């Protein structure tokens, strides 16, 4: 009597400790190559930015109107999207970013800011709705008439929830020094802000920009979280985007930056910028920048596991 | 292979068990014969499919950005991010390799183990009824006929009802 | 003659390459579980700052008196701890920390400044002692009178050490504009500060502040080191904070936060917020920001090491 | 088991065996008896005592803070270090995992690896003198009384002094 | 017949799962712990720094004079460079280092500026050429008479490349407000710059320094990279050091610190301040700051791998 | 070793054995001899070499400075650099030690394997020609001349042309 094992004609070569590209029977692959180019969002509240920036959310041009209060447990940022209508930026933009990514969403609470003695309607041809607008969320303060002084005014905003508030201001740097005059006055304007944990302040800059929109002014956009009961207060005399509304987190949520399509036919949990990681695999060769729960990045294409005996044919 | 079989002083395999992995091969009177061991094959089987559901491996572990493709962050904070990034997938990259290496030799070497012990516990139960060919063949001394092969197969092959007619040759 | 193997009635089930729950004969724990609610402080120079913060030690609050010079081996930091007394905080507070958590304590150096045709003697509330004080290793810097002029002054202080000096100084923002000019006159104050290494500039900012302590008036304290036989030039006008002794460091040092007792009866050198980790397991699942010497975090909370074959009963 | 034994050609293992590790059951004229061999017990102790030093092991590299518990550090800088400790974090959970796994994998095989040491020791202790029943049991064709079983387990058992006799038989 | 195996007097000892120090036949080093003490640099484009500081070549002290527009694969900088004659120092430094080190060296260009109503020509004893200079790539801007006004100006500048430019600009920090008035006229003095991309603006801050390389006063670089087609706006009243030449990177490089001098007969890819580590080995004990393509740094001196079986003597 | 054999049923190996890894010892009339396996010795050889060539590795991966020597970068990046280096270090010492041990202990049980491959083929080409000594050597009972010998060592020996007689004896 003999016995012996099974072969085959064509075996699939892997590598060991001690050999390189030994036949074996059988063998399956370790790393996922596969991409599948949408973003699978099955069973999974999405919001998908489109041309709204995720920090527009909080301070509110037109792009944002539908967005001011969403609630998501996945958030899409498009190429196409703007932070801004007003010509501006973010100070602290990307920490802020990565805060409202996984914020699970935004509620908004108004401060109850009252004005006395100033303007408080500024608008701008960036900011188109009705006609001339503004940031829904913002006030942009003046002086009364085309000229006129600040008064330094002093506005206080205490957090009355158990979660942090998202407060956001702006300040102002117009064209010209006497541009800023025609706003706010002349002289030297002061902006300080504090918490129980904050302490910093504020000048504007005016001079000539780039025009961007059509503008050579420009927005500084600053913001500071507030915790329960903590109170911040807003000393300024001009130059000055006033928050009308503060922001509040809803709950938890992952973000991503993607160019492809949403399909709410297929789930998955491992994302990127060309679409979704479906995988058993432990491992990837796709993108080493994949975000959600994904198979390790690895550099190599390929790496053959072994499910049989050492292929031996005659 | 680490256990002397399958490439091997049983110099190759056989493309036609297509039954299972391991077998049994007979020529006697009756014509000629080839099964397969389950109990063999499906210890093989269910070792190496153990390996899969093991390496097969779902993490719970989210990660969100730290970085920015949009609009790049700081330069000084992008380079330690690319920097750390980079160097975990040097970990990763080395781990793969080594373990699915590790592993193929392993697999393997359970492959070449399971073949011993079928050949070296047939052996066991034709004890002088027979001696080793050497190729992992089994010269019998009493010529059995094909359901004297499904004794041994079957592991019923009796210990001492063939010997010293099988002792005398 | 027969031979066989030992077994038992009951096995201990393991994981192996192939199979999962697989029973041998003994096993033993991989992952530490178990966690020491104390500072296991045994054979250590132990600072307990308790009240003081550590940032404190540097500037001295009254709850810093008996820390202005410490030496340790050990630091621990403390919830109830505060930096401050009158109301303000550090620019670059963190990386101060980290500076002095391994400090293996301060030792401290009069900087020899002399006025001339100023105040020096600055008091508040808030800071508690006989009444009214300061912070003990800085001096707060008037004009002469109730109003008055500030003097364009320019201190200087060398590093004769051989050691980096810890150069501290604070900067001023009072309530009011009315407030600034009453302790240092009107105008723009400025503070600029070099050495061979530094470069930097303040200007304060009046304005409304939340009441801390009782108080709306904060307090920048800002920090160098100086390198030995390098020196450093103060250029000022007003609401400045001068340091009175510079600190240098004494050796090596571990820091920690945690809210458990100090045990002089135990010794350890993985701590955590809620203890010390003694163990000789290569991996522990009690906290992941342990720190000291500690076995490697892991996500697993049990990891069992066959120290036997496989058990078979009959 | 990779070598085939304990679990195994041996069907089953002693619950009695509490002297050692491996042994001796013999069946003769005298009684009944059951002792236990040092030295493969021994080995294999020593073998998984190696193991266990070589892990319970102890790190020389210090680690500080780089976060705050109490006054939580910027936003920026807090993701990136929770990123690389997570990352770090799956890496060690993975190589505690991964070695424990190839360690007991390991520990097994060579446990099973010692007994059919001693086994195939013993088999070549009683050459033509004995013959392999197949479940680690010796059938003796010349009655080994007590004294002649110690011979065997002491290891000092004559290759020759029982043959011609135990050889017609 | 007898059959056995090879063996040897003397053994080498190594290190396996289950023993410690068990000797085999032969053993080979897998940690490299020879280090070459030169700087490996056959093939490659090499160049060596010296005095020059690598933020140097942007700007150009006399010591970069023959570095404003090098090409390297292979970037040196030496513990003797300096990227400064007049005092001062890079704001953001260590990110710009870090993108010149790979920038593959630099390309100059001409962003022609012209000026009208202001001097053009300012020099100091700190810049030495002919007698005294300034810093090639750029121009101290005065004010026409030996006191004066600034004309509030207004410079821009297109990128009409494909590749981002490096824009470089300074801020006089002078003595006293009596010497940034002799220069610049009285009064605040601001500088504004904006891109598609970048919101800042900066004001001076005279005062007393330490004396580096003799003079009390210093100068703010400010730097930023302009992406193709857009434009940099630069509103400013005086302080004002302004880019003459713009530059863009060539390619590809690595940028090292050392100590040692270049050999050319030697070719390597992992380097380190000390020298040149070459080997297959795939780790190394020699420097955990090692950079370019190097085994993995391992804390232990000596990890022996077995290349025979163990070795058995009689 | 996992195999049994070379320290081992086998008691120690030849200094004299300078040819090969493995070889053959003969005892006989014409006086006395030592050779070597070749086709053992380089199975071996060339696992070995194989770990080798695969240990013996280059990274293509280029990483840069994020540190500076000359010019000490802020505190707190500073900080988390060196935090990640040092995790860093810790996971690659790790690594080298266990690849190492792991590496050696299979090195060694595969020089153990091929011994065992050697010894248990010479084994099967002499049937019941001859009996096992116990030691690694063969008795042989028909005195086997230096021709015969090279006939078992170029493994040619005849299966059954020195049988009976053998078999009387
Ligand atoms: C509240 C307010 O003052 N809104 C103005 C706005 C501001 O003055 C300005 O944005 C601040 O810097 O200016 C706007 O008109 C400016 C517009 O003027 C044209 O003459 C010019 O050709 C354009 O380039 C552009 O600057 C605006 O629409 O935002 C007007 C607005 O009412
Ligand atoms: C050196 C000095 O001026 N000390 C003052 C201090 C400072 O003026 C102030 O802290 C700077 O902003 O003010 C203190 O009294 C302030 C105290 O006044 C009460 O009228 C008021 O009700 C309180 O809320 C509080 O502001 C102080 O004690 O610190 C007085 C101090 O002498
Ligand atoms: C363009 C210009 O103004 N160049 C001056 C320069 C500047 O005024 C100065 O660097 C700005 O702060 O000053 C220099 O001379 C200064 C020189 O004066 C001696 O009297 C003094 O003893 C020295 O310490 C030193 O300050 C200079 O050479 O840089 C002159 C230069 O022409
Ligand atoms: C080859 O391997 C894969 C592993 O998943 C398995 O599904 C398949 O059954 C195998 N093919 C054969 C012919 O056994
Ligand atoms: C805030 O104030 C309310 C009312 O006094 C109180 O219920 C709540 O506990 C406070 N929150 C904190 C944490 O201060
Ligand atoms: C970081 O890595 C990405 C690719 O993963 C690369 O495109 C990018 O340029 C890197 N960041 C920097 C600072 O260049
Ligand atoms: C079980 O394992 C542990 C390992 O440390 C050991 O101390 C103990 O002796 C073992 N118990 C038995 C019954 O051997
Ligand atoms: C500082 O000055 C003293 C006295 O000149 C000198 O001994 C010392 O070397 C100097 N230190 C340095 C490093 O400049
Ligand atoms: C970092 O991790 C800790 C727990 O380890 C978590 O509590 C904290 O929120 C994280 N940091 C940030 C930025 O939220
Ligand atoms: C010892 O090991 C090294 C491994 O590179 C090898 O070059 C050398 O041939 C070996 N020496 C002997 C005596 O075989
Ligand atoms: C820059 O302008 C030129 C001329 O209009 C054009 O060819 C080029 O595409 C522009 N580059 C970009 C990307 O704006
Ligand atoms: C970082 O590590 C280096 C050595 O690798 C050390 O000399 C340096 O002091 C460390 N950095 C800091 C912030 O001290």
């Amino acid at each position: 009597i003999c016995l012996g094992h099974h072969a085959v004609s064509n075996g699939t070569k892997v590598n060991t400790l001690t050999e390189r590209g030994v036949e074996v029977v059988n063998a399956t692959e370790t790393v996922e190559r596969t991409n599948i180019p949408r973003i699978c969002s099955k069973g999974k509240r999405t919001v998908d930015l489109g041309q709204c920036g995720l920090l527009g959310t909080i301070t509110g041009p037109p792009q944002c109107d539908q967005f001011l209060e969403f609630s998501a447990d996945l958030i899409i940022e498009r190429r196409e999207g703007s932070d801004v209508c007003y010509p501006g930026k973010f100070v602290n933009e990307e920490a802020l970013r990565q805060i409202l990514r996984e914020s699970g969403g935004i509620d908004k609470e108004a401060m109850g800011f009252t004005y006395s003695g100033i303007r408080t309607n500024g608008a701008t041809s960036a900011c188109r709705r009705s006609g001339s607008s503004f940031y829904a969320e913002m006030k942009w303060l003046l002086s009364n008439t085309d000229n006129a002084a600040f008064p330094q005014m002093t506005k206080s905003y205490k957090n009355t929830r158990k979660s942090p508030a998202l407060i956001v201001w702006g300040i102002h740097h117009s064209v010209s020094t006497a541009e800023q005059t025609k706003l706010y006055g002349s002289g030297n304007k002061l902006v300080t802000v504090g918490s129980s944990n904050y302490q910093q302040s504020f000048v504007p800059s005016p001079g000539a920009r780039p025009q961007v929109n059509g503008l050579s002014g420009r927005i500084d956009f600053h913001w500071l979280m507030l915790n329960p009961n903590d109170t911040v207060t807003f000393s300024f005399n001009g130059a000055f985007i006033a928050p009308d509304r503060a922001s509040f987190l809803r709950g938890k949520s992952m973000g991503i930056q993607s160019g492809v399509q949403v399909d709410a036919n297929c789930e998955g949990d491992c994302y990127h910028s060309g679409g979704t990681i479906i995988s058993n695999l432990p491992f990837q060769n796709i993108d080493s920048r994949a975000v959600g729960k994904c198979p390790r990045y690895v550099k190599q294409r390929s790496l053959l596991l072994a499910t049989g005996m050492k292929n031996v044919p005659e | 292979g680490l256990f002397g079989a399958i490439a091997g002083f049983i110099e190759n395999g056989w493309e036609g068990l297509i039954d299972g992995w391991y077998g049994f091969r007979h020529q006697n009177a009756q014509g000629e014969g080839t099964a397969a061991d389950y109990k063999s094959t499906q210890s093989a089987i269910d070792q190496i499919t153990g390996k899969l559901n093991r390496l097969i491996e779902k993490t719970n572990q989210q990660f969100e950005l730290i970085d920015n493709e949009f609009n790049e962050v700081e330069k000084q904070i992008g380079n330690v991010i690319n920097w750390t990034r980079d160097s975990i997938t040097e970990v990763w990259s080395y781990n793969a390799e080594l373990l699915v290496a590790m592993e193929n030799q392993h697999t393997i070497d359970l492959a070449d183990s399971e073949m011993d012990k079928l050949y070296e516990r047939v052996k066991r139960q034709l004890r002088e009824n027979a001696e080793e060919d050497g190729t992992g063949c089994f010269e019998i001394f009493h010529k059995c006929d094909d359901d004297c092969m499904a004794s041994i197969r079957n592991n019923t092959y009796d210990h001492s009802k063939y010997r010293e007619e099988a002792m005398q040759n």
